[PDB]
RNA sequence: AUAAAUUUUUAAG
RNA sequence: GGAGGUCAACAUCAAGAACUGUGGGCCUUUGCCUAUAGAACUUAUAACGAACAUGGUUCUUGCCUUUUACCAGAACCAUCCGGGUGUUGUCUCCAUCCAUAUUUUUUGGAACUUUUC
């Protein structure tokens, strides 16, 4: 998800020397880093969320796209 | 120049077919670039078995005929 | 090197027919062929000199005693001559 | 060797002269020696 | 941690 | 006969990724299928031009008394300064494949005698 815009940040922050690619082999996967159930959150509004919560906030957000 | 590729007939029975309407049987244990036959010995073609072990000279042979597939 | 050994062995796999210095026909298809024409073949009948035929496996021929071989004739068309 | 002729179209040079001029017209030379540098700037990214 | 820059004049009625 | 020319005329240059001729079969010339020969110049970050102007109509705007002249985008079209290749003519300058004999080839295991047909 933190990807969206990477390549092209790297290749024209380096004046067009350097390259990237991402690829997903592994299958790795990781905890994100708020509690999924909280009252509480902070819910940015246009900002991305700050670290304690961005779970909240991705289960409050797909939630409300299925239903 | 090239090696004789019986590495597939190797450690079967088989029909040396040898000069002057003879024959030879018996398994394949080693050949060389001149097509020498060494086996683990048979009878020669009722019949009647010489030797433990047999050689045969690449010359003498018009054909060695795999008895077994 | 010498064409008629390079078509011998463009021959492999195809069924070439095969007579020795005895005069013992064979026809199967051929397995490997080596610069001397050392020749392996597969599935191969096998006539005597004086008339009759016997069917075998997987006969292998030293071309010392091979008198001449037969290829089909789609080999005729390419390119191994140029 | 060096030109057609008279009529003066298609010119043939050696490699020393061009080594010279190659020299010779540095300030005006294009300078730039890969293809990657245009990224955003080459035509496609202007039509889009 | 920003580097984001429109124009511009003559005739006739 | 060769080299050229700030010489000319006539062809051809935007397309089913595409040209032309020819042989054979079917329909009845076209067209389809099959076989064969030759394809200059221009094209894949697409094009004769490694460049870069203007005009017409139609819409959308922008200036904003009205028309020329205009502001900047689009669609459809043209004009203009140039270019390549081919053929012919003309003009100018010159000339009449190992090198060698001891198991896979070429240093042979060939010959003699006899029967049948
Ligand atoms: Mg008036
Ligand atoms: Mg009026």
């Amino acid at each position: 998800i933190e990807s969206a815009g990477f390549e092209t940040d790297l290749r024209l922050s380096t004046n067009g020397l350097g390259m990237c690619q991402l690829y997903f082999w592994h299958k790795i996967w990781r905890k994100v880093p708020g509690d999924v159930l909280d009252k509480d959150a902070f819910i940015p509004k246009l900002k991305p969320a700050p670290i304690n919560s961005l779970s909240r906030d991705f289960v409050m957000k797909t939630r409300r796209r299925k239903g | 120049v090239s090696t004789p590729e019986l590495k597939k007939y190797m450690d079967k029975k088989i029909l040396l077919n040898i000069n002057g309407s003879r024959k030879v049987a018996g398994i394949l244990r080693g050949y060389d670039i001149f097509l020498n036959v060494v086996l683990d010995d048979a009878m020669e073609i009722n019949n009647h078995q010489l030797g433990l072990q047999t050689v045969i000279r690449g010359n003498s042979i018009i054909s060695l005929e795999a008895l077994d597939a | 090197n010498g064409i008629p050994v390079k078509l011998l062995n463009e021959a492999q796999g195809h069924i070439v027919s095969l007579e020795l210095t005895t005069g013992a026909t064979y026809r199967g298809k051929l397995v490997e062929s080596e610069d001397s024409m050392n020749v392996q073949l597969r599935d191969v009948i096998a006539t005597e000199p004086q008339g009759a035929v016997t069917h075998m496996d997987q006969i292998f021929v030293r071309g010392s005693q091979i008198k001449f071989i037969v290829v089909p004739d789609l080999l005729k068309n390419a390119p191994l001559f140029k | 060797k060096k030109v057609n002729g008279t009529s003066y179209k298609k010119w043939s040079f050696d490699l020393p002269e061009m080594s010279n001029l190659y020299r010779l017209s540095t300030p005006l030379r294009d300078e730039v020696t890969d293809k990657n540098y245009y990224y955003l700037f080459d035509k496609k990214s202007f039509f889009n």
